[PDB]
């Protein structure tokens, strides 16, 4: 598997909301009707933070700005209220099975 | 001895999450290898003691305290979740040493017109110690008190339903799950 | 309170192997797994290999598959991974990160994939 995320860079200016994809070689939707992307989050000099998991629901602790779609293949992340806090480079783990091949990295 | 487990997983009537039974089990010879035959996906996520070396060990009590639950919240009823059961219907302590048995029951807990047999505490002011049950219907003042014994606006009412029928998805789709929580016993 | 703190890595020479450590607690660090995940600069995040919480039974990336060697170290609350034979490439900070379900040894049908809830703060290694 190979993740390719969209865009590795998508300035957002402060407030409008910004969207970021990624795709899947595969359709990590199993059986059981669970998408497994996952989006990491790093603000600059600080270690990555969970953001997402499982796609849609989100680990506590992380504002509700930070809602993520879902699909078979093709997920994304909404930052609906985009401030200072919001700034780092995301990225999109699949969570299916070894090798988490870790998506390539967006900017903000 | 041949302890009974089909009561606890084969009886007719289906607990609720926040009613749900402990059935303590013991004094009898027992047999962890008989459960790997139904669901043909169960679940046996054990924390603590692996499902296979279970067979030939033991400890002194068991406690399979099953009840139903949506399929989505089967992966919720695991040792240090935090979500809506975990933090106000179930929880499980942070060492457990159980097996968590949950299988898709589509069949007999699907009326046409929708089991709504069940229930499920979506409020409560604090959360759970590890295996509190509390059937308390009490109002909830999720807002203030006046004096909440009947009201409307919002205080809200503590313990709403379920909604299961077969053209749901699999998420949606009720769960028994049976929790066991564990030297008389043991085959 | 979930806590990973982990050291050992520093400036290495190519060819030649080092010890990365981990030490974990806040939690029960005989529970669930731990990850190892890289960035090196100018890269996004590449998934280095992980462990079952006891040592059950480990996978490692298919850039390695052998020359890394991860071992957990129970009883104590900690972490050791042993690289072996590094390459030019392979200059990168490495993260030790846990992952948020608590290890179970079954089969389910729901599995809420892996999920690194809790991270560690990288240890620079150059070769
Ligand atoms: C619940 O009832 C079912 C219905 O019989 C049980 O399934 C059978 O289990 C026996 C052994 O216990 C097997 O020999 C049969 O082959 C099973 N039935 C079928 C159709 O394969 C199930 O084991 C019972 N569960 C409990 C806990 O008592």
């Amino acid at each position: 598997v190979v993740m390719t995320q969209s865009p590795l860079s998508l300035p957002v200016t402060p407030g409008e909301p910004a969207s970021i994809s990624c795709r899947s070689s595969q359709s990590l939707l199993q059986s059981n009707g669970y998408n497994y992307l996952d989006w990491y989050l790093q603000k600059p000099g600080q270690s990555p933070q969970l953001l997402i998991y499982l796609g849609s629901n989100r680990a506590s602790g992380v504002p509700d700005r930070f809602s993520g779609s879902g699909s078979g293949t093709d997920f994304t992340l909404k930052i609906s209220r985009v401030e200072a806090e919001d700034v780092g480079i995301y990225y999109c783990m699949q969570a299916l099975q070894t090798p988490l091949t870790f998506g390539g990295g967006t900017k903000v | 001895n041949l302890c009974p487990f089909d009561e606890v997983f084969n009886a007719t009537r289906f607990a609720s999450v926040y009613a749900w039974n402990r059935k303590r089990i013991s004094n009898c010879v027992a047999d962890y290898s008989v459960l790997y035959n139904l669901a043909p996906f169960f679940t046996f996520k054990c924390y603590g003691v692996s499902p296979t070396k279970l067979n030939d060990l033991c400890f002194t009590n068991v406690y399979a305290d099953s009840f139903v639950i949506r399929g989505d919240e089967v992966r919720q009823i695991a040792p240090g979740q935090t979500g809506n059961i975990a933090d106000y219907n179930y929880k499980l302590p942070d060492d457990f040493t159980g097996c968590v048995i949950a299988w898709n029951s589509n069949k007999l807990d699907s009326k046409v017109s929708g089991n709504y047999n069940y229930l499920y505490r979506l409020f409560r002011k604090s959360n759970l110690k590890p295996f509190e049950r509390d059937i308390s219907t009490e109002i909830y003042q999720a807002g203030n008190k006046p004096c909440n014994g009947v009201a409307g606006f919002n205080c809200y009412f503590p313990l709403r339903s379920y909604s299961f029928r077969p053209t749901y998805g699999v998420g949606h789709q009720p769960y028994r799950v049976v929790v066991l929580s564990f030297a008389t016993v043991c085959g | 309170q979930v806590q990973l703190v982990e050291s050992g890595g520093g400036v290495v020479q190519p060819g030649r192997s080092l010890r990365l450590s981990c030490a974990a607690s806040g939690f029960i660090f005989s529970r669930y797994d731990i990850h190892w995940v890289r960035q090196t600069p100018g890269k996004g995040l590449e998934w280095v290999a992980l462990i079952r919480y006891d040592g059950s039974d480990k996978y490692y990336a298919d850039s390695v598959k052998g020359r890394f060697t991860i071992s957990r170290d129970n009883s104590k609350n900690t972490l050791y991974l042993q690289m072996n034979s590094l390459r030019v490439e392979d200059t990168a900070v490495y993260y030790c990160a846990k992952e948020g379900i608590q290890g179970y040894s079954g089969y389910d049908y729901f599995w809420t994939g892996f999920y690194f809830d809790y991270w560690g703060q990288g240890t620079l290694v150059t070769v």
